[PDB]
């Protein structure tokens, strides 16, 4: 016999965006080939399926530093950061493929759904 | 608000 | 020039509720008359005015333990976490002057406005 | 997947 507040979860992710803007208490830095990104490990587990096994290891939740696999491109991770806290992804003919790679390699699987789509489009 |  | 998945501020909301009920992450115990209820500190500051104010503040931000005032119901705080991570709102005659005062305390302007609306329309 |  709930009522249910339908903008609740839109106006939970846009504060919790307003956190990270603000560097408000982000308690891991993200390493991506040197580039250095701040956030909060409770979002990028909800939206990341190797997040969410990284930080529920025993040892790995407790690291304040998470050092990405060297192929994964900055700017893919960047566009896949922004979208995690905003459910807005860049999606541009020219970082398609490092953005769906690097949505592989996170395990967000409906961002790799739409990039599989936009590039079948394509070809 | 909405009865969900 | 972004797409945007519908689902996507809906699905993180519901896997930060799966975070807390495995209690996954907390770092926060919030205190109301003996009763504990164990969150996470982005989340309550995403939701209610108070817990921003609380977690902003220099001091109270490394606190891994918030009592609220002794008038605070616990079963009235208890609806409004259920809320903060679900959306729905288990609003009952028997509860809405508790959940209201609680949601008033807590500076969550939006579930104030649905009491007041139930209220009215009761009298 | 919508145009915001
Ligand atoms: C499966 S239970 C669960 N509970 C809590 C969290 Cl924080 C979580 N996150 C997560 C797991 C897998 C995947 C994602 C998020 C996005 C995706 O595409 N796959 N999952
Ligand atoms: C105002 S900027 C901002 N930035 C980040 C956060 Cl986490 C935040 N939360 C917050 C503040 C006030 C209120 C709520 C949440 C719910 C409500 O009714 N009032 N606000
Ligand atoms: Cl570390
Ligand atoms: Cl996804
Ligand atoms: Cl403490
Ligand atoms: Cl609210």
């Amino acid at each position: 016999s709930c009522i249910q507040f339908t903008r609740h979860a839109s106006d939970v992710l846009l504060n919790l965006n307003r956190l990270r803007s603000r560097d408000i208490l982000t308690d891991v830095v993200i390493v991506v080939s040197r580039e250095q990104f701040r956030a909060h490990k409770t979002v990028l587990m909800a939206c990341s399926g190797l997040f969410y096994s990284i930080f529920t290891d025993q040892l790995k939740c407790n690291l304040s530093v998470i050092n990405l696999d060297p192929e994964i491109n900055p700017e893919g991770f960047c566009i896949l950061l922004d979208f995690m806290y905003t459910s807005r992804l860049n999606l541009r003919e020219g970082n398609i493929m490092a953005v769906m790679a690097t949505a592989m390699y996170l395990q967000m699987e409906h961002v790799v759904d739409t990039c599989r789509k936009f590039i079948k489009a394509s070809e | 608000w909405v009865i969900p």
